[PDB]
């Protein structure tokens, strides 16, 4: 990024041809492009607006029955209710445009009106990078609310809270839904187990849901080689069919789905690290709301993206701020995983979405 | 373990208890007896074994408490064990040592009678009226 | 006395224990301290204002 002050020597008023730089700037006036639209798009699908900056997930234990009898009576049955609580995250983010009075005097007055349109752009950058990090950097965070601190979460992480049971299927401390494919290209014995490991949690075709998986175009050769019963990387069988979309549907959301594994629609992503697939449950009973929460300010004066009026006002220095305020966290912990393909050993955390190691 | 069945009238009865009982024992069984005072005491008092009692939750001394002589307990198991996970065996008599008042299922001839399991979770209460066997060979 | 900015960190709850805490400062919103109604008696009675400043 460029920086500092705007100045004259910053100022181009006309090409050599004689056509003014004013409407080259006029260009960039209103437009946004496919990257920063394909990026609001990932927002779009995979978030919900929170109401609640703290929630609750509550459990209730089984009563059962017994056999009657002419004599006798039965035994007393009670249920006792449980539950584990899920806050979401919140910081405030900042951004200068700062100018010379000669350069407000001689600068095209194009170039304000693009700069004013990549703020917008620049918005759309740091909320997708900070829903990315919400699922990508698997480090607990803590968020204060009324004051008192609460823990915030990542998917299941290794840690001491227990996912709830679902059929009978029961879970311990230490679960996990980062995982590490033991294997330097994608099988599809790793798309069976990832699929199945958002499954064991629900989030089922049974429970209505539709499953969707992320992945960048290198791992998408390998998805296309999985015909029944035939081997694929490392010497694993495919235990599934690919079928080609059409043209499975042709396109989901407005996003080119190219076909199904399992029942899973596979997706192109080119904002995906290499070495990398996101899989996601959607729609039916428990995917009536997306994997990541975005938290607002409780005042309507406070939420959006704003101007604020700057602190050196007119002469010989000019400035002005924008300013947007919000935070992330995963209210399902069990309707998404975290695929990372590599040969052994721990999960890496992408560096473009390590938290605090950057913005937009 | 907790209550399943009781009756007010004979089954059991109210006693002031003669000490704090801690949250570390909430729902673990335990015989009980009354102190030369007329207060509930873990093991035989000076009544001998009187009954058998459960907490829900940790109890003050002076509060008053329900002794069971004769009814049903469920989600039981032995005192040593962890409450609502270290059940008890089914079929068999359970035995309340006179000093700790903890009951499991070893007889010995100075241990009080408590009751017995109709499966592994549920335990018939009927308190006997003294030791197993007062005069050892 | 207390002095410098206020902060963050200044403010310490929205509410305790169900109390609200801009009910507790709006006790003190519109206080009078019966001494400073006293010291302003005391300059009434012990003043007059200068018309002439010599």
């Amino acid at each position: 990024n460029q920086g500092g002050y705007n100045t004259a020597g910053d100022i181009k008023y006309k090409t050599a041809d004689g056509v003014s730089y004013d409407s080259l700037w006029n260009l960039f006036s209103n437009v946004t492009d496919e990257w920063n639209k394909h990026k609001s798009k990932m927002v779009q699908l995979m978030t919900f607006p929170v109401t609640n900056q703290t929630e609750k997930v509550p459990r209730i234990g089984q009563f059962g029955f017994e056999k009657a009898s002419e004599f006798g009576v039965p035994e007393s049955k009670r249920t006792e209710l449980s539950f584990y609580q899920l806050a979401y995250d919140f910081e405030d983010y900042d951004l200068a445009f700062r100018y010379t009075w000669k350069f407000l005097r001689d600068a095209p007055s194009s170039q304000i009106k693009a700069y004013h349109n990549q703020a917008l752009q620049a918005d759309a950058k740091l909320i997708h990078r900070k829903v990315m990090e919400a699922i990508f950097d698997n480090r607990e965070r803590e968020a204060d609310i009324e004051g008192l601190p609460y823990k915030v979460y990542p998917l299941y992480n290794g840690d001491n809270m227990i996912p709830p049971e679902y059929n009978g299927t029961t879970f311990s401390t230490g679960h996990n839904h980062y995982l590490v494919s033991g294997g330097t290209k994608i099988d599809s014995a790793d798309v069976e187990m990832a699929a199945d490991h958002i499954r064991e949690h629900g989030y089922t075709e049974e429970n209505g849901t539709q499953l969707i998986a992320f992945a960048h175009k290198a791992e998408i050769q390998e998805v296309r080689r999985f015909r029944f019963g035939q081997t694929n990387n490392n010497s694993a069988v495919a235990n599934y069919d690919f079928v080609q979309s059409q043209g499975p549907q042709s396109m989901w959301k407005g996003l080119r789905v190219k076909g199904s594994y399992d029942d899973v629609l596979w997706i192109e992503e080119p904002t995906m690290p290499a070495g990398y697939v996101l899989f996601l449950a959607t729609g039916g009973t428990l995917a009536q709301q997306n994997l990541v929460g975005l938290r607002e300010h409780e005042d309507a004066a406070w939420r959006g993206l704003r101007q604020i009026p700057g602190n050196q006002t007119r002469y010989p220095l000019i400035d002005s701020f924008y300013q947007r305020s919000f935070g992330t966290g995963i209210r399902q912990r069990g309707g998404a995983v975290v695929l990372q393909i590599k040969a052994s050993g721990t999960y890496d955390i992408p560096t473009k979405w390590t938290n605090g190691g950057g913005f937009e | 373990a907790r209550y399943d069945k009781y009756n007010p009238y004979g089954g059991g009865f109210r006693a002031p208890l003669a000490a704090d009982w801690t949250d570390a024992d909430a729902g673990k069984l335990y015989a009980v007896g009354i102190n030369n005072v007329g207060a509930v005491v873990k093991g035989a008092g000076q009544s001998g074994v009187a009954g058998v009692l459960v907490l829900t939750k940790g109890a003050k001394a002076g509060s008053i408490v329900d002794v069971m002589k004769f009814g049903e307990v469920v989600e039981f198991g032995p005192t040593s064990g962890t409450p609502g996970t270290d059940f008890g065996a089914a079929g068999t008599a359970y035995y309340a040592d006179t000093s700790t008042g903890a009951i499991n299922s070893t007889s010995g001839e100075a241990k009080v009678k408590v009751g017995h399991t109709v499966g592994a979770q549920r335990l018939i209460v009927a308190v006997a009226d003294g030791v197993v066997d007062p005069s050892p060979a």
